[PDB]
């Protein structure tokens, strides 16, 4: 079988805190 | 290399060590032998963390 993720597999690219900031 | 003790310099064996400091993205690691000290808040200070 195969299935569809929807919005899955997002990890914090590294340390360094951060707040409201649409960071790219 | 066929090394022999009666070789002119530039044909005698040299031993080499290459130190490579890398900085991934961890929290910290090895460093020089600083000293460290106390800390104070509310005063323009010159700091090293």
């Amino acid at each position: 079988a195969y299935t569809n993720s929807f919005t899955r597999g997002v990890y914090y690219p590294d340390k360094v805190f951060r707040s409201s900031v649409l960071h790219s | 290399y066929g090394f022999q003790p009666t070789n002119g310099v530039g044909y005698q064996p040299y031993r080499v060590v290459v130190l490579s400091f890398e900085l991934l993205h961890a929290p910290a690691t090895v460093c020089g032998p600083k000293k460290s000290t106390n800390l104070v808040k509310n005063k323009c200070v010159n700091f090293n963390f």
